[PDB]
RNA sequence: CGCGGGGUGGAGCAGCCUGGUAGCUCGUCGGGCUCAUAACCCGAAGGUCGUCGGUUCAAAUCCGGCCCCCGCAACCA
RNA sequence: AUCAACGGAUAAAAGUUACCCCGGGGAUAACAGGCUGAUCUCCCCCGAGCGUCCACAGCGGCGGGGAGGUUUGGCACCUCGAUGUCGGCUCGUCGCAUCCUGGGGCUGAAGAAGGUCCCAAGGGUUGGGCUGUUCGCCCAUUAAAGCGGCACGCGAGCUGG
RNA sequence: GUGGUAAAGGAUGUGGCGCCGCGAAGACAGCCAGGAGGUUGGCUUAGAAGCAGCCAUCCUUUAAAGAGUGCGUAAUAGCUC
């Protein structure tokens, strides 16, 4: 029956995970854990919600400024596009929580 | 008579006489809100403690305030203008509403009940 | 399923098709759509 | 990846004829007036070679990797003097023996070979034992 | 996609740029002061110098390009 | 004597202009044109290994072929004796590789529901929410609520942030 | 409607060409009845005793000799070949 659970860029998720027995573990896998997609996103960093059942992961589940300085330039594009990528390492990290649970459940 | 959004008079469920509408119910293209047709549609003003509180709801015509035509081209104006209240898709949240006989309104006849509800004075 | 492509005899035993000089296969089996056209 | 401890950095070019041969083996394959290969794609034979020999039927590879490619940074334009790297490729031009012994037997190459031969940027052709040769 | 700034004993930087040789601090092992601990007295201890491949009779070092960290750069279009 | 911006004007030498001018020139850009098609947009190709019996319903890893030419640019010869350079309303129209309606195929299809794949422009294809925005999010949706053409349709017709 | 700017790969397109299956004691079919007679699994036996997940390497007939290609589950049937 094992225990099958999930992952969701933060941990421990919403309350899932039971005994994926009989390769249960990736059976319901693309099912449940596809969870759509928790219909709300919250920002555009895009974390990757994994399922962390008991591995070894199985599951598998942003500002448009940088064309204004139009016609030229891949040069600073890659300027202004380095500013908001920095922003990323530093969101994800700070900006805690980033948990929207209390869906729908499906 | 006809309205996307506006001020119309609601008479009905809500806890103050009105509600600002949304808009017309079927037709894509049709501007025209015309009598005898649900509508989309919000109170703004307060209410008793009550029940249908604040948000958002779907239900119908009373009136028009502007111009009818009968088949037999009875005719009635009014200046004002009610219109009905509906929950799911058909059926009539409050049991309550003083109203008059009338002519358009059950014409629809998707809702016959209501004719009983709304028959007196004023 | 009008495939583009390929089309290499999968209802097993199948037959090379002739017709509006469009050119398939058919055999047993609808579900062998083999029409690169 | 297959290459190392570069003398240089940074061919030339040219791409006209040359000459390879015989097979090695009674099973292999060989193809036209190739433009250069890259390593992964080559490399990628023998790894869509390995999964259907026996899943296991072992294989002498074939030519080694060689010249260097670059958009230099990226996209910008043109002001690098020629530099930077990535991929490596194949001097291929008379079409070049492909290697394929392996004593896996038949079909399950031929095939495979399609699928080599269905695989990689060229027109090719299919060869095994034919008529020897000679070396001191 | 340039630069200019450099990566060192547990941490801290000194020390190097001036080819044959790393030092100063706490914290540190064991030891003194004690009802117990701090204080305070002492010892000893211990360093591929981010890689690397090279110049070199030899490279922490000279030198080169890969690896992280600092800062300047990134025009009117 | 680094006069090494090393054939050197001095022996001794910085900037800043959006307060500029004035000349000249397409013998260098910006929008645009076109160029090839790099990146993009899309379609096939191989078939792994999957997906209750499955390689080829569903998909597609590792790959390849392209095509196409709207974004990224590289370009740069039309030009500097005038290529007025963002969205917006107006009124359009081609094109389909379709987004809703046609007609099928196919089902991992009881059927309705759907998914997927062909062939086809007659049409049609919303109002708002808020910011310069297309875009995007959303709210009710409604048969549905498509891209993209056309000097990023549209200044001798405007708007003008 | 190939001339008519395209690859890949498909293609019993078609042409003629050389190389190899005519066995007139006569074929590959296309046909029709047989389509094996001790040809039945020790490892699944939930059945495989070909026709799911597990060996095919010796005789009987000769009509041919399917170690068995097939559709699938109570073996199995039952239709191919």
């Amino acid at each position: 029956l094992v225990k099958v659970n999930v992952l969701v860029h933060g941990e421990v998720v919403d309350a899932l995970t039971f005994i994926a027995h009989r390769e249960k573990a990736y059976t319901m896998a693309r099912a449940i854990v596809d969870k759509l997609a928790e219909v709300i996103p919250r920002q555009l960093f895009e974390v990757p919600i994994q399922a962390a059942i008991g591995g070894k992961i199985i599951a598998r589940a942003r500002k448009d400024v940088l064309a204004k300085c139009y016609g030229g330039d891949v040069t600073r594009k890659k300027k202004l596009l380095e500013k908001q990528k920095e922003g990323k390492k530093r969101l994800k990290a700070i900006g805690k929580v980033e948990v929207p649970q209390e869906a729908f459940l499906a | 008579m006809i309205q996307p959004q506006t001020y119309l008079e609601v008479a009905d469920n809500t806890g103050a006489r009105k509600i600002m509408c949304i808009r017309v119910l079927k037709g894509s293209n049709a501007k025209y809100a015309t009598v005898g047709d649900v509508i989309v549609a919000s109170v703004k003003e307060a209410i008793p403690r009550g029940a249908v509180k604040e948000g958002d709801v779907v239900k119908a015509v009373v009136v028009r305030t502007k111009k009818e035509v009968k088949r037999p081209d009875g005719s009635a104006i009014r200046f004002d203008d009610n219109a009905a209240v509906i929950i799911n898709n058909q059926l009539e949240p409050r049991g309550t509403r003083v109203f008059g006989p009338v002519a358009r309104e059950l014409r629809e006849k998707g809702f016959m009940k209501i004719v009983s509800l709304a028959p007196e004075v004023l | 399923m009008k495939v583009r492509a390929s089309v290499k005899r999968i209802c097993d035993k199948c037959k090379v098709i002739r017709r509006h000089g469009r050119v398939y296969v058919i055999c047993e089996n609808p579900k062998h759509k083999q029409r690169q056209g | 990846r297959m290459k190392y401890r570069k003398q240089q950095r940074g061919r030339l070019k040219g791409a006209t004829k040359g000459g390879d041969y015989v097979a090695f083996g009674d099973y292999g394959l060989v193809a036209l007036e190739p433009a250069w290969i890259t390593a992964q794609q080559i490399e990628a034979a023998r790894v869509a070679m390995v999964r259907h020999f026996r899943r296991g039927g072992k294989i002498f590879i074939r030519i080694f990797p060689d010249k260097p490619y670059t958009k230099k940074p990226l996209e910008v334009r043109m002001g690098k003097g020629k530099g930077n790297v990535e991929g490596y490729v194949a001097v291929v031009k008379p079409g070049r023996v492909m290697f394929e012994v392996a004593g896996v037997t038949e079909e399950q190459a031929m095939e495979a070979l399609r699928i080599a031969g269905h695989k990689l940027p060229i027109k090719t052709k299919i060869v095994r034992r034919d008529a020897y040769d000679e070396a001191q």
